[PDB]
């Protein structure tokens, strides 16, 4: 199975500098072509560069927008991309994403990373204040995720074991902090017989909360 | 430098039905020398990464489903999805590959469904909340259709406007439905001065308000 994880995004502030890391398997690392790509929140893909297979010599070519601002590299021993970032500003703030790319024949990229979240901001890491929603033949509870910096924040339902019926709302900024919300719907027959609990994690802060919801 | 653009911007269609979908490259994307067309389709499906789907113009990945068929040549391009299920529910990008890479604005493909009212529930402040000063008053409307809709905060009977966050997700993949949350804050201080507490909905689903309702003196 091919795999591709991307690390290293996080809050960073103007004119700061970060760098990504690709780790893939699951196929001949050198013998591809490795792409980065962008996105903005609810904006479209940008191509960023590619950094060529080992019968190219491993040459890298990038987008007018960051040629002589990023750099890409790989580690062939352990098939790891990576992206260093500079003198970076708001407009970067971005998901990133590598992709594989081009074997020297197909032209595709393959396979995508799950990727990482890019913050470029002034402002400081606040952890989330993390709230149960009860109420006062179906029943509805949640959690309310309450003011937190930077984007992004996990929430997950009987540690992923209630996935139908939840619905969690996009985080909204207001006085520079962000609040999401949860819901999850069960029988009412199966709650509060049955533990329900929402898990939210908040990487930049390395926040790890589970919240039982209590009758 | 090769300009991609794509149309349209979004359009809805109903489960069943046909979808067209057109991507223009300022160059053509035709390889003289192995006579392909250096056109990639990717769909993104919402809160996930892009998954190929069409590639060389009209070569289908293997495990796309038939219904999707990538077609044109040099500049001009469109992908089809006939017999759209609600999973398709996404948006799709094509890529040029002939210098570099270049990807279009994509389009955003929702799916048209039944109207549909909103399940509305209404929570009071958590203590764990009350305790640090505030007090947060949150109501879903869950599984609705259309998008459009409407929510009043009212306390002790009285419309309130200040204070309130709105959020809707993006459709559901299986019901083809939209949820929203609205949560009002309020100091403790004033959350104290008041009794009643309501969530009013409406949607074009009916002429009468969903009302939901609770009184701090019944916590
Ligand atoms: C092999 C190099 C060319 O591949 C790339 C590149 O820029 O690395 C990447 C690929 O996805 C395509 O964009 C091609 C583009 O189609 C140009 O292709 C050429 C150009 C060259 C070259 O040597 O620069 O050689 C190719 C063949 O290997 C020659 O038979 C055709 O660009
Ligand atoms: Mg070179
Ligand atoms: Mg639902
Ligand atoms: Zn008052």
């Amino acid at each position: 199975e091919v795999k591709l994880v991307e690390s290293g995004g996080g809050l960073v502030q103007s004119g700061g500098s970060l760098r990504l890391s690709c780790a893939t398997s699951g196929f001949t690392f050198t013998d591809y072509y490795m792409s980065w790509v962008r996105q903005p929140p609810g904006k479209a893909l940008e191509w960023l560069g590619f950094i060529r297979n080992k019968a190219n010599g491993y040459t890298t070519e990038y987008s007018p927008s960051v040629k002589g601002r990023f750099t890409i590299s790989r580690d062939n021993s352990q098939s790891i991309l990576y992206l260093q970032m500079n003198t970076l500003r708001a407009e970067d703030s971005a998901t990133y994403y590598c992709a594989r790319d081009h074997d020297g024949y197909y032209e595709r990229f393959s396979y995508w990373g799950q990727g990482t979240l890019v913050t470029v901001s002034a402002a400081k890491t606040t952890p989330p204040s993390v709230y149960p929603l009860a109420p006062g033949s179906m029943v509805t509870l949640g959690c309310l995720v309450k003011g937190y910096f930077p984007e992004p924040v996990t929430v997950t339902w009987n540690s992923g074991s209630l996935s139908s019926g939840v619905h969690t709302f996009p985080a909204v900024l207001q006085s520079d902090l962000y609040t999401l919300s949860s819901s999850v719907t069960v029988p009412s027959s199966t709650w509060p017989s049955e533990t329900v609990t929402c898990n939210v994690a908040h990487p930049a802060s390395s926040t790890k909360v589970d919240k039982k919801i209590v009758p | 430098d090769i300009v991609m653009s794509q149309s349209p911007s979004s359009l809805a269609v109903s489960a069943g039905e046909k979808v067209t979908m057109s991507c223009k490259s300022s160059q053509s994307l035709l390889n003289s020398r192995t006579r392909k067309n250096y056109l990639a389709w990717y769909q993104q499906k919402p809160g996930q990464s892009p998954k190929l789907l069409i590639y060389w113009a009209s070569t289908r990945e293997s495990g796309v489903p038939d219904r999707f068929t990538g077609s044109g040549s040099g500049t001009d391009f469109t992908l089809t999805i006939t017999s759209v299920q609600a999973e398709d529910l996404a948006v799709y990008y094509c890529k040029q590959s002939y210098n570099l890479r270049t990807f279009g604005g994509g389009t955003k493909l929702e799916i048209k469904r039944a109207d549909a009212a909103p399940t509305v529930s209404i929570f009071p402040p958590s203590s764990e909340q009350l305790t640090s000063g505030g007090a947060s008053v949150v109501c879903f409307l869950n599984n609705f259709y259309p998008k459009d809709i409407n929510v009043k905060w009212k306390i002790d009977g009285s419309e309130r406007q200040n204070g309130v966050l709105n959020s809707w997700t993006d459709q559901d993949s299986k019901d083809s439905t939209y949820s929203m949350s609205s949560t009002l804050t309020l100091t403790k201080d004033e959350y104290e001065r008041h009794n009643s507490y309501t969530c009013e909905a409406t949607h074009k689903t009916s002429t009468s308000p969903i009302v939901k309702s609770f009184n701090r003196n019944e916590c």
